[PDB]
């Protein structure tokens, strides 16, 4: 009854995997592989490269010292010793391309991608000092491409916009700015794959304090931010806080933390959390610090996700001549770039909307870390949460419902979500929520609580029938959703029993309420009432209650 | 043949030993120069560096190598038998070299030196031939390096 | 006692090893790899290539076009699909890439040396069916190469060596020759190598009857003979005769083979082995059909062999810009090439008398082959032969013993061994022999017999002492060769203890004596005797006899 062994296990190797995913490794939009653009790559002023014995001569082909590289070292080493090897020789030669004043960086983006791409591809072997490495070499790399993230926020009177408009240097440093940070990102998710017990050896003082720099850099005040390099670095923040919950030594590594490290981090995700997010003007440039606005001028995919519509695309494959051997860039008239269907915007508000999303989700992450109290946990997530939960209600009911958008969904899950961010916040911290600043928000939170105490009237659904129709009038957009979902990608949405349909007019008509704003979940609706109603704070005297109380009956 | 049924781990222990011993003295009569075996055997028919011989073997070693790492054992005599046939195959490339008065020998077959460099490279790879005050892996390497100082084949050494 | 197995038995990927190896492959003289040399590759006649999903653009890289199929085809195929899948693509390649009027063939040599490490990888997989293909393809390829192995003996009085001295384009299609050829020798060894009931598939008339005409152009008779495709077309006759010996259903090749063929190959045989050998106009242009001289302007290695210095390895490398793409040559100016050490035309000297052993020796299989009689079984191996060991030896005695070069003693075993090839033909093969033929060859015979029976006299050696001083006046070559196998290339040699040194003291006075053209082998002296002797042929009567042994004494 045992099963029988293969005794020709063909094992592949790993390595020659992993070398032929490289030679192969093409980024979503331009013609050539990275390689092969590599390839038709040179470097006319550091005239001879070396490093360990990586000899790159003057007019050399540098992907074919990469290709040398590869395969000799292919023939040398194990998998682990060959990726960082890969690391620390691309990272040295990422390096001394950097530091030169007349040298095009054209090489950087591909060399970044293809680190990355290198660093992914099995984060098993991967090793946490390579990992250490080359992440303070992408942080100070940042700190090398400096004046990126800095662009200020309105130009001058007189800044004119009479230029050669030109866009290859600008599309080679938000290459380098974007796929660094998008290489920080992998890196941690990478390092969380290593396992629980084996995080000191990445983490130091070092690490903190130039992320931290580089972190003030990302999500900047006074400069143009990028939204791009805004979702890695919130990203980073995600990863290091899960890590730190799901550790059994989290007290080393917070104890390497300082709370300065934490106090301006919060400022800026509090600064970020307090935008909007409106689809006429997304890719419209306009008023800083309200609008995470997508630039037009940095609008490609990314190494992680597929942020926008890559209109860059063929512009990556543009910026090389692909019959010749240069370094110098292939040109790109800055504004021949650029009204067909604002599903675009549609889209990069589903971005933004899981973007808030991901910042109220680190405000419960850090919170349940420290379950106990600190400078942080202090009282602004009553604030600054319920300020989002109270607007995104407020202009939800006034302009959202029966817009009839794919975002209305996602953008009144960020409201039921921190419902729960304002409940336990509520509940298991109340020793620190100071008597002022529950008055600093009283009418807010107060009113935010009401929004769904009014919802416990239901004099809406009380049916099937009308609530269809509703969702003819609201939600025909997840009507061709799950139609689409029904006839094409779902194993169980055939041959229906009659007890599946049943729950799919249970919970279409439950999600098509939770849209129209009336009719949460109950339970939802009890978190709301267990703060309103319970006694541990003064919201409400019993006599102001039931003034609240009369504006539904009861 | 005999060779193959060692995988299936049914073999003996002596006869293991004498099967890899005998195989490997077949070898080493082959592995001879022109001068010692002629055309009288008709694999070494062909001459100018390049007979019958020549694929057959580069067949052979690569089905001991796979039995070599099929096998497991660290044996001190598996050790010393092992350190044999990388002192057979360093022997199989030397002899056919050109050998002229103080000159380096030259080689014939730039192939025949791929296939001895990566056949040791090989060897050495799996941590494989360890023994005491055994000087016969170095007597190969300083004599393939001897070959391969300063020629075109330099780089095909490196 | 069973010795226990591995249970990770790392067998490494196959076809990941042949794909390093072609990546990695490079010819011995130029800079570059010949994939990266592909990769400075173009085509700007084809404006597109493609056969099966095998494009290749306009100015496309070509090896990049390559090295895509190779990914491709490692993803999907096992061992032999993936070769046999580059077999026909490349041979497809280099099909149209000939047959164009205005384009330039550079990429067609290095693809027919990354076709042949291709084939020669593992001849185990390697499948006969694709052998047959590409050999076919191979033959037409050279009968459409067709003007190289056909220039004239001599140039006109008016042939004008005026020119513009170019060297890039002869370079191009002697490359393309001389490693076609090569190729077919390695198509023949590893057919060879494929078992001996599996020729079948691989033989039909076609082979033969393409071959005949690629070997009558090769060992030409009013041209200029390339001494190159010679060597690959005696041994390509050899491995036939080897695999027609070796197979146990040699009537079915036999019986494909017209005599035709048999006696259209053996008249080159003897017009080539009535050629001579000496060192110091090897390298100079003379008459034709005696010098096997190896010219100048075709002086590299080759595939299988390294035949001369490759003097042209370096203009091998700079064939091509380095930095560009192109397809039309670098510049080669013929005469730059070309006091130091006739060394050269000693080593060359030595691959002639290799080659003329190779004669004999093919002589000698197809002898074996035809134990009965035959059309080609017909006594012209006595004049012949008789001819050549009469002359090798005359002139030997005349010119060879005291000028210490390195090929007196292969030169001395060309005697040794037609000697045999003699007197197996006289014992076993007596019937055919007419009585016309040995009148025709009735001096020379009867002489080159006595040039043995001479040395049953023993009158110059008869110790140590002498012969030694002896070999330091001819055989201090050998004493050299024999204190560096001592003193670095040899095992046994070290600590000798008295019974192995004693050999040596034997067989350095045996070999020297061989050379000094006294005191042969005693079988070798019975067997010349055991045929003037014999009386199946009144060669002398018995008062005729004695006026030869007195010529010793007797």
């Amino acid at each position: 009854n045992m099963v029988p062994l293969n005794p020709n296990r063909i094992i592949p190797d790993e390595t020659s995997l992993f070398l032929e995913s490289i030679l192969l490794h093409q980024i979503i939009g331009a013609d050539l592989s990275t390689i092969e653009i590599l390839n038709r790559l040179k470097l006319d002023y550091i005239t001879e490269f070396k490093f360990k014995n990586f000899v790159i001569a003057k007019g050399a082909p540098i992907g074919k010292s990469i290709v040398s590289l590869l395969l000799r070292c292919k023939k040398t080493l194990t998998l682990d010793r060959f990726i960082d090897t890969l690391l620390e020789d691309i990272a040295v030669l990422i390096k001394e391309i950097s530091v030169h004043p007349n040298e095009s960086k054209l090489a950087v983006p591909f060399l970044v991608a293809l680190m990355y791409q290198i660093v992914q591809f099995r984060p098993s072997a991967t090793h946490n000092l390579a990992l250490k490495d080359c992440f303070l070499f992408i942080c100070d790399l940042i700190r090398i491409y400096h004046h990126v993230l800095k662009v200020p926020i309105h130009e001058s009177n007189m800044n004119l916009h009479v230029e050669p408009q030109i866009f290859q240097y600008e599309l080679i440093d938000y290459l380098i700015i974007s796929y660094s940070f998008d290489l920080l990102e992998g890196i941690l998710r990478v390092l969380q794959s290593h396992p629980k017990q084996t995080y000191m050896e990445f983490f130091d003082e070092n690490i903190l304090k130039s992320f931290e720099f580089v972190y003030k850099l990302a999500l900047t005040i006074s400069y143009k931010p990028m939204v791009n390099v805004i979702f890695s670095a919130v990203e980073v923040v995600n990863i290091i806080t899960s890590i730190i919950l799901n550790m059994d030594n989290s007290s080393d590594l917070k104890s390497l933390i300082s709370g300065s490290w934490w106090r301006d981090c919060i400022t800026r995700l509090y600064a970020l959390l307090e935008k909007e997010i409106k689809s006429g003007d997304v890719y419209n440039e306009n008023v800083d610090t309200t609008t995470l606005h997508m630039s037009k001028y940095h609008d490609f995919f990314g190494l992680i996700r597929n942020i926008g519509d890559n209109e860059l695309g063929g512009l990556i494959s543009k910026l090389i001549y692909t019959d010749r051997l240069q370094s110098v860039p292939r040109v790109i008239s800055k504004e021949d770039i650029g009204f067909t269907a604002p599903i675009i915007g549609y889209k990069m508000e589903k971005w933004l909307l899981k973007l808030k999303d991901e910042v109220l989700n680190i405000f419960e992450n850090l919170l349940m870390i420290y379950g106990d109290d600190a400078t942080i946990v202090n009282g602004e997530m009553l604030i600054h949460s319920s300020k989002f939960l109270s607007r995104e209600q407020a202009l939800m009911i006034e302009r959202y419902v029966g817009q009839d958008s794919p975002n209305l969904d996602l953008r009144c899950h960020l409201i039921e979500h921190t419902l729960t961010i304002i409940y336990r916040l509520w509940k298991d911290h109340f020793k620190q929520l100071r008597e002022e600043q529950i008055k600093q928000v009283e009418s807010q939170l107060i009113m935010s609580l009401w929004r769904f105490l009014v919802c416990q009237t239901e004099t809406v659904t009380a049916n099937e029938r009308e609530m269809r129709d509703h969702r003819h009038l609201v939600d025909s957009l997840h009507d061709l959703t799950i139609k689409d979902q029904a006839s094409y990608y779902e194993d169980a949405f055939e041959d229906l029993p009659e007890y599946i349909e049943e729950e799919l007019k249970m919970q279409l008509n439950k999600r098509t309420g939770r849209i129209m704003q009336v009719k949460y979940d109950e339970k939802f609706q009890e978190m709301a009432r267990t703060i309103l109603e319970s006694k541990s704070f003064d919201l409400t005297t019993l006599e102001e209650a039931d003034s609240l109380y009369i504006s539904m009956g009861l | 043949q005999a060779l193959t049924e060692v995988l299936l781990g049914k073999t003996e222990l002596l006869k293991f030993y004498d099967t890899l011993k005998g195989l490997y003295i077949l070898l080493y009569w082959f592995t001879s120069e022109y001068s010692t075996f002629g055309n009288s055997i008709a694999f070494l028919d062909s001459s100018l560096g390049f007979t019958k011989f020549d694929f057959n073997f580069q067949r052979l070693i690569r089905i001991v190598l796979y039995v070599f790492d099929s096998c497991e054992l660290a044996a001190l005599e598996y050790a010393e038998i092992q350190l044999k046939y990388i002192s057979l195959v360093v022997d199989y490339v030397c002899n056919r070299t050109i050998s002229t008065a103080l000159d380096a020998p030259a080689l014939v077959c730039c192939e025949q030196l791929k296939f001895v460099l990566t056949t040791m490279h090989h060897f050495l790879d799996n941590k494989y031939g360890l023994l005491d005050n055994d000087p016969t892996m170095a007597k190969g390497i300083l004599r393939l390096y001897s070959l391969c100082i300063s020629n075109d084949f330099s780089k095909c050494f490196v």
